[PDB]
């Protein structure tokens, strides 16, 4: 669980599924958007 | 080589995935060269087209 | 249609969270739980108004998780069939007319509107006019509509009506 | 079977409380002022600012006395529950009008008794 | 027992054997024709000169708001004569029934040089277009006589309240010039203003908001005797020429006012406050007002951007709206290709916000700045020392500022924002269909030709 | 078909009452001389562009100079000494002992053994700079001057083979798919935007500050 | 794509090869207009055509 403060989502919350050399796909249940999963940069993030 | 001097085509192409492409194409081109020396051929020549 | 009654949650609190501050990390839990969500049984759940009473914690046996039993007043949000709400256009396509029921946003197709509300499309804000105007259902307005059906997609509610009727809506 | 208009629901939802649109707006908003204070708090969500900006848009009197009269002057009939907060948030013109709104209406009061209502209403109204 | 009774409805449209595509098969025209939304039907000389001429302004002169650059590899600005090619190329696509491709290569001699086969796509389209504007333009006219009768019916039942405004030539004429869907709805906007409830009981009678807060409560006749009309208004805003003098009630408007407070109007401060909405709604939705302030906007139209923490964080130095997630008065004139598409997509992430203003904004060196608002308050503003003058020209210049920053820059912002949009997302489009233009014009291929069976029968190749 | 008049005939059809056929005609004549003749533009071998973003999916506008990429270390390029220039070698003080300017070696006990080691082809030469591999496929060359901004004698001084360095590409050669990268922090930071692409005319800088 | 189905179809129930454009209009009863959009752009292959 990591914590989106600011970013493509602010004031998100999502657990982490897959990472990459610049990416992170976050997944969540609250969110209607995208079926409830978005996408983020991993150095955009901070340890919840 | 055997299957090419069985059929015979008249162009080869090679599906451009990545740089191994190049690759493939220089051998398809050095083989061509070997059939034309002692000409079992006559050019059929090599082609790299979009795989999209 | 908003109201205000009483539910229950049981919540498991893990034994790190003790201290003083217990039941204020009860309350808190409550809130980031049982607020904007939905359930199949109560509806949409707007937010919490407050809690009646926190029940006797019950440790779990080999677990230091223990569960706590709140009820908590709040307030939900569950529309039925046949119910007419407020709500603001948002946008007007040729497909159909589009608004906001607060936590729901409806739909109305060319089919139930009238004959006479044709399309405009060419127009840069869209806009169905009763054929001969005199009424406008553009965006940042208000608008009524009775909802003929309902439907929840997964803790997402989403009504559909109809339009062929003028003394709820706009006069 | 869930319809409104035949005035049916489920036993769990028969003994809910009404709520009105001024009602949700001001709870909604004393929410709101009880949260923005109190530093270091998690700040409230879309689903918030949408029902405010939703419910702020209909508020028929801001003034909870008013309100209260209203309920008040509403309760002493004989309707029930559903009929108190669709009426009191629709506050229709005539009580040919009121009566077209709400099916169960047709037959069940007096022309003049809904007029007079309505009027009182759109008085009460600020 | 028939074959759609047993088959799936999925595999029998895929098969094409319903009513409909039966009709389609058996009917004449082409096919594209016939699946077209709207129908095609004829066209005399009369219809056939005023189309082809609409077509050529909307189509081909009127340029792009933004900085769209012409690009056809098919092939810069058309001539008058391509009007009367528009009208051949119409012409035979109405008719006739000749699609794009037949007349581009078998009546070539009509079109060209002036029209291409990309530009007769162009003009079947915008002759969808046309036609739908003729069907509702008819359609509104009848109906508004229809109207005019009711209005007709209502009058001859029995001093009519001013609320009741007669119309004729007035509106008919306008309705009758209207050009486009812009001012399509401009009159629709116009006539709801004055005639928001007759629909209902007009309907009703044929089968058998705040704006009317303002017409219940009697605020028709304080808006009446306010001043100017809307009409002359939108005339003096658009001449720039006070030909309307601005007229003036004997009388302060707050004394004016107290008759008619009325319960949710309590105090002549509420009866003035209902009369300054009523006449702000006015002038905001009336036709020659909003047609100038429209052409006003595209005119002069200054782009900002600000990004929330969403945007501050998220774009960096990689991401695509780095080149625009600052911005400080950008001329929308200066839009080069999808840019703008971009900055409406990083707006619906959360990235940015967007802010369309007729004027500057955040201008250290204010000297000389006149905004809009105060430009047009000439119009409307009498030139008297009176307290009562005084008085009035205040209540006036509350009205207007409402009107605009309440109605007026808000929806023609949408709508300019809305066209640069759509501007863009042609750009896309041209540049996918010249894409697959690109990726079609191959011929096969062919052996080393200096140096029979083989090409009749197509060459062997190895993939 | 090349010396028959047309536009009498154009003419002619005009006047009998057929409209204006001297497209229609013309078309006609170069239909007789090779019926249907494939108008589609003749067969061409991709170029050197095309073949770049085609078998390696980046554009100018996905790559570019001055961008951020994650390259990974895979090799180092070297300069071998010459023939006869064996009596360079230096009697480092440092370790006294000998030693070779190409392999800066310095535990050599004799200049015979400097020679030995010299002909004996150990040395691999001094070193030119560092080899990566994109996600991409392109090849990265980073050279010992650009590797950061402290100076650097040899790639055993930083990372080595198998290790993910952030670089910023300097110049691309699409004939030989390779690019002359950096990875200096300073350039990395850009302290006065250098390599950042060009933003808005109408950029605030003042609300960015 | 649903009139070239449709003449496909024509054309394989005959079990004969388009040897004319002409047939169009006889044998698949084409429209007048429809027969006018399509003629010039189908081709008749004559020489591989052979025998009628």
């Amino acid at each position: 669980i990591v914590k989106v403060i600011d970013g493509p989502h602010s004031g998100r919350e999502g657990e982490i599924r897959h990472l990459f050399r610049s990416f992170a796909f976050l997944h969540c249940k609250k969110l209607v958007e995208n079926g409830g999963m978005f996408v983020c940069k991993t150095r955009h993030l901070v340890l919840a | 080589k055997k299957f090419l001097l069985n059929k015979k085509p008249h162009v080869v192409t090679v599906a451009g995935e990545n740089r191994d492409a190049q690759m493939l194409i220089e051998d398809v081109k050095r083989i061509v060269h070997e059939l034309d020396q002692g000409q079992q051929l006559s050019s059929i020549g090599v082609e790299l087209v979009d795989n999209e | 249609m908003f109201y205000h009654i009483s539910l229950e949650h049981e919540i498991l609190l893990h034994p790190r969270y003790f201290g003083p501050n217990l039941l204020n990390t009860v309350k808190q839990k409550l809130f980031t739980e049982v607020e904007g969500t939905c359930t199949g049984k109560y509806g949409f759940v707007i937010a919490v108004t407050t809690i009646d009473n926190i029940g006797a914690g019950v440790i779990q046996p080999g677990r230091g998780f223990v569960l706590y039993p709140v009820k908590y007043k709040a307030i939900v949000f569950r529309p039925f069939k046949g119910e007419v709400v407020d709500a603001v256009v948002t946008q007007v396509n040729k497909v159909g007319l589009f608004t906001e029921i607060g936590p729901m946003s409806c739909f109305i197709s060319r089919h139930s509107i009238p004959s006479e509300m044709e399309f405009d499309p060419n127009s840069n804000p869209p806009c169905y006019k009763t054929m001969d105007e005199d009424i406008v259902i553009q965006q940042d307005d208000e608008i009524r509509l009775k909802i003929v059906g309902t439907r929840v997609d997964k803790n997402d509610i989403f009504a559909i009506g109809s339009l062929m009727d003028d003394y709820l809506g706009l006069v | 079977e869930e319809d409104a208009s035949q005035l049916i629901f489920p036993k769990e939802f028969e003994t809910a409380e009404t709520l009105l649109n001024s009602e949700v707006h001001m709870l909604l908003e004393h929410r709101k002022q009880q949260n923005e204070s109190a530093e270091d708090e998690q700040e409230l969500s879309e689903v918030f600012m949408k029902t405010l900006n939703y419910t702020a848009r209909f508020s028929r009197f801001k003034n909870r006395e008013t309100i209260a009269s209203v309920r008040s002057l509403l309760l002493q009939k004989k309707l029930h529950k559903f009929e108190l907060a669709c009426l009191a948030n629709l506050c229709p013109e005539t009580a040919e009008e009121s009566k077209a709104l709400i099916p169960s209406l047709e037959g069940r009061f007096e022309d003049e008794e809904l007029q007079q209502i309505l009027d009182d209403i759109q008085t009460k109204r600020s | 027992r028939s074959i759609f009774e047993m088959y799936e409805p999925s595999e029998l449209e895929s098969s094409h054997l319903t009513d409909q595509d039966n009709e389609i098969r058996a009917t004449d025209l082409p096919e594209r024709f016939q699946l077209r939304s709207i129908p095609v039907k004829g066209a005399e000389d009369d219809e056939l000169e005023e189309e082809a001429d609409w077509i050529y302004r909307n189509a081909f002169a009127t340029p792009t708001i933004s900085l769209q650059e012409s690009c056809d590899y098919l092939d810069s600005r058309k001539g008058p004569s391509t009007i009367q090619k528009i009208k051949e190329a119409l012409g035979f696509m109405r008719n006739q029934h000749f699609e794009v491709p037949f007349i581009a290569f078998y009546r070539k001699e009509y079109v060209e040089p002036e029209l291409h086969i990309n530009d007769l796509w162009r003009v079947w389209q915008w002759d969808e277009k046309w036609t739908q504007l003729r069907i509702r333009k008819e359609n509104l006219t009848r109906l508004f006589e229809k109207m005019q009768a009711y209005q007709y019916e209502q009058i001859s039942a029995d001093p009519l309240a001013d609320g009741i405004r007669a119309l004729d030539t007035t509106d008919m004429e306008r309705l009758k010039d209207v050009q486009s869907m812009d001012e399509l709805k401009d009159v629709y906007n116009h006539f709801l203003l004055y005639y928001g409830r007759d629909i209902p009981k007009m309907q009703n009678a044929a089968k058998a908001d705040m704006y009317t807060i303002c017409q219940s409560a009697g605020l028709d006749g304080l808006a009446k005797k306010f001043g100017l009309t809307p009409e002359q208004f939108g005339e003096n805003l658009r001449d720039s020429y006070q030909r309307h003098e601005t007229e003036q009630f004997p009388a302060e408007p707050l004394e004016l006012a107290k008759d008619y407070v009325c319960s949710q109007f309590p105090t002549p401060e509420a009866v003035l406050e209902g009369a300054r909405y009523m006449v702000a709604l006015q002038i905001a939705r009336e036709p020659l007002v909003r047609q100038v302030l429209r052409q006003t906007f595209q005119e002069r139209a200054k782009l900002n951007i600000t990004p929330t923490k969403k945007g501050r964080k998220d774009v960096d130095e990689a991401h695509y709206a780095y080149s625009f997630k600052y911005l400080k008065n950008k001329p929308v004139k200066e839009l080069r290709d999808d840019q703008f598409l971009k900055i409406c997509l990083a707006e619906d992430e959360g990235l940015l916000t967007t802010d369309i203003s007729i004027d500057l904004k955040g201008v250290e060196g204010y000297g000389n700045d006149q905004t809009y608002f105060e430009e047009i308050k000439q119009f409307y503003y009498r030139d008297e020392f009176s307290h009562q003058v005084q008085e009035w020209n205040r209540q006036r210049t509350m009205a207007i500022e409402r009107a605009l920053q309440q109605f007026l820059y808000v929806q023609m912002a949408k709508e300019l924002k809305n066209k640069l949009l759509a501007e863009a997302k042609e750009y896309v489009i041209k540049a996918c269909s010249r894409k697959l233009y690109n990726w079609l014009r191959v011929a096969p291929y062919r052996p080393d030709q200096q140096v029979d069976e083989n090409q009749g029968k197509g060459i062997r190749v190895l993939g | 078909l090349k010396d028959l008049d047309l536009d009498a005939f154009a003419e002619e059809l005009e006047r009998q009452g057929y409209g204006d056929k001297h497209i229609t005609l013309y078309d006609i004549r170069a239909e007789l001389s090779c019926r249907y003749k494939d108008l589609r533009t003749a067969y061409r071998s991709p170029n050197t562009e095309e073949i770049f973003n085609m078998l390696t999916k980046e554009t100018p506008e996905t790559f570019y100079i001055g961008k951020l990429i994650i390259c990974n270390v895979t090799g180092i390029a070297h300069r071998r000494p010459q023939g006869e220039s064996y009596d360079q070698a230096i009697r480092n003080d440092e370790t006294g002992l000998w030693q070779c300017p190409f392999c800066q070696q310095d535990n050599f006990p004799e200049l015979s053994e400097v020679w030995n080691h010299f002909d004996s082809g150990s040395c691999p030469g001094q070193a030119i700079g560092v080899k990566t591999r994109l996600d991409n496929g392109v090849t990265g060359f980073i050279p010992t001057k650009f590797l950061s901004d402290k100076v650097v004698k040899r790639p055993e001084e930083r990372v080595k083979v198998g290790m993910t360095v952030h670089c910023r590409i300097m110049k691309i050669d699409i004939e030989k798919f390779s690019a002359d990268l950096t990875c200096r922090t300073s350039d990395l930071m850009d302290r006065n935007n250098e390599w950042k692409l060009p933003k808005d005319t109408y950029y605030d800088f003042d609300a960015e500050a | 794509p649903r009139k070239g189905t449709h003449l496909l179809k024509i054309l394989k129930q005959n079990n004969t090869r388009l040897e004319s454009r002409t047939q169009l209009v006889t044998m698949c009863h084409m429209g007048p207009k429809v027969f006018m959009n399509c003629a010039g752009f189908l081709k008749i292959d004559t020489a591989s055509l052979g025998d009628s």
